[PDB]
């Protein structure tokens, strides 16, 4: 069982860590059909999505996708510093798998 | 209690909102760490009021009445065709300068209360517009303010301010009451006060710690409010 | 997969972008039958709705409609600057499809 | 489709607008059986409920009732100024149908 | 229909009003099996629970129990003054039925 | 029925209390498949998880796990002082069973 996001990320083949150590610059949210998703950017231009729920997600991920969208919204609004993102890099933009926050 | 303080300032409300409050000189946003700036009350109080109402060296000064602040505004902010008087809640980020500096308060005449780290948006009750010296007696209420929280708070006791007084080490204040009993290391008769710079450092670090702890209180109040919409039942059905 | 709200908006017929760069002026919320909706206005007078769930929405939109109403409420209360809205313009008032927030 | 709370209120029998332009003075919440409801008061003494879900509500209202109780809680705690309530006046206390908040 | 917590409390057997007029001193939360509950204390030593969901609750209460735990958490964190609790006094500690907040 | 976290913790095999009296230093959150979990650390280096829902959890715990992840997120962001954690110590990192926060 991983004790940090880096160890967690290393358990998956199609993942990588981004180190940001910065607050989210922009938060975007959509309810348009087939694009029920969220997008965040950082001021350095890096862009990430929370994927539309699909058949590549198992049932236990569905609730976690919703949680992640919650987390990003509140992170944006409180200007919380994001340390690292773990993302799947076989998507454009890269798809968030995990987030870590520390001051 | 629901006592208010007052500060004439040229920075308009939109800039205050962007900065997250009324900022010391040098500080961009309220929730920046204290390491950004020099935090020293003595230094803050000695500053010249030429152009701006004292806001140097990590503190932002306020007056104890609307009338005081308007008068100060007409002296200092003579030149701005519009400035604002910010109405400000009392809270323990706020020190009575004359009590803390005591007999060494360099402007006892002005009965100033000063905020360590500046004044967060949430602590600002509202503002008056001042157009060509003429106060407009219609107050604008700040929607970021929390009356129930701040009405429950008062300014800091002087005893909480003595250690942060920020006299240089060689100053006789550190060797007299009340300050002697609150003196930082290296200040006063602590060995090598004149040679060490340990004094000015501990002053800074005790200041930064204070702002850290105070920023935690602000975050907890404001950011808890922001999360009071959460309904667990939605997600667990 | 779009990387911003403008790209997202362009994927749909009968949509357009409004650029507001301002906080929400008013927020309205209703639980009256057949009018379970939200309305927001900006100080320039622009007015937008989150539509009542209906037969024009697919199932995956239902959760996103609820999310959007959450987002607008909290945006209003925190006085967050809204950058852009993507809206369907074949409704009156215009119906929100996506929102973006930036500093 | 109404563009404001006043227009919305006018669509329903047995409704009226209260203009408060004040923060909520008190918030009350119950989980007691058959009384799972919320009550708010203003300093002028005005008192309002969110009704217990019942057979007078259609299914689409159920989620909106829950949302409204959320909104009132967070409105209370952030000391947000409430502009207007639309209420059913064939109940005691008057039952909230919609709320508007404005800068 | 009650217009305040006192009137509400009087409708139930085995209930009592406590008048606290104070913020919550401590909040405790558990996900341990059979003890999925919350406990709050006040500085005067008074201690209250939100009960584990059980067969003494009807279905309509289940959502309200979850709501109450939300309310108490956020009440604790915002240091909101609790006016009164309505509690069932045939439990130890006393079980919260309703809360009122003012001042 | 326990009246505090210490009494609660004592009801379970393989649990222990940590007394932290400190804010959370870091918060991590994952939606990666089979690792839908949260991790927190304190500045003293202590590290704790909320476990992935599994067969060691009964159904009533599922909602409480979700609640706990909410609580930790909000605790992190508000810089709330955590008093004590009750944890299962037959997991690495130790698995949170309960949390307490006090003024
Ligand atoms: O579990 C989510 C992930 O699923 C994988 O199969 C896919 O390669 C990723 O793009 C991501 O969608
Ligand atoms: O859906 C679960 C909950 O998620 C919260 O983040 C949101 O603000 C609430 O309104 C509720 O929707
Ligand atoms: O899904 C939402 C959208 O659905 C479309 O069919 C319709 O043209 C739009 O006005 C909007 O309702
Ligand atoms: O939809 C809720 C409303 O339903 C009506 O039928 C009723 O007359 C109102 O008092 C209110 O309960
Ligand atoms: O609905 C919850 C209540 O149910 C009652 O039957 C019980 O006597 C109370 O102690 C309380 O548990
Ligand atoms: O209820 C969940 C708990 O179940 C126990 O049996 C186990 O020893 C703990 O590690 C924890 O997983
Ligand atoms: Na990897
Ligand atoms: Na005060």
């Amino acid at each position: 069982t991983p004790q940090n996001i880096t160890d967690l990320c290393a358990e998956y083949h199609n993942t990588q860590i981004h180190t940001l150590n910065d607050k989210i610059f922009s938060y975007t949210e959509s309810l348009a059909g087939k694009r029920e998703m969220a997008i965040i950017t950082f001021k350095n231009g890096a862009t990430f999505q929370v994927e539309v729920p699909g058949s590549q997600h198992i049932d236990s991920q569905k609730k976690a996708i919703e949680r992640m969208k919650d987390t990003l919204r509140i992170a944006y609004l409180t200007e919380a510093k994001v340390e690292k993102l773990c993302v799947w890099n076989n998507k454009t933009p890269h798809a968030i798998a995990a987030i870590s926050m520390a001051n | 209690n629901d006592d208010k303080l007052y500060r004439a300032d040229s920075r308009p409300p939109d800039e205050i909102k962007q900065s997250g409050g009324l900022m010391p000189r040098g500080q961009s946003e309220y929730f920046d760490r204290g390491t950004q700036m020099n935090i020293n009350l003595y230094d803050h109080a000695r500053g010249t009021q030429t152009g701006f109402v004292r806001h140097d060296d990590g503190y932002v000064s306020t007056s104890i009445s609307l009338r005081s602040a308007h008068l100060v505004g007409q002296t200092i902010l003579s030149g701005h065709s519009t400035y604002y008087i910010y109405v400000i809640a009392t809270a323990p980020n706020m020190f009575n300068v004359n009590d803390v500096l005591g007999a060494y308060s360099p402007h006892p005449d002005e009965q100033e209360v000063s905020a360590l780290g500046g004044i967060p948006y949430s602590q600002i009750y509202g503002w008056y517009r001042v157009h060509f010296g003429v106060l407009d007696e219609q107050l604008h209420r700040n929607r970021g303010y929390r009356d129930r929280y701040y009405s429950n708070l008062d300014i800091a006791p002087a005893a909480d301010g003595y250690g942060l007084a920020g006299f240089p080490p060689e100053h006789r204040a550190w060797r007299e009451e009340p300050w002697i009993h609150h003196a930082p290391p290296g200040c006063g008769n602590a060995p090598r006060s004149s040679m060490s710079n340990t004094c000015d450092e501990k002053t800074q670090s005790l200041g930064v710690k204070f702002l850290d702890e105070y920023q935690s209180k602000v975050k907890r109040q404001i950011f808890s409010g922001y999360q009071s919409d959460i309904d667990t039942h939605n997600r667990i059905k």
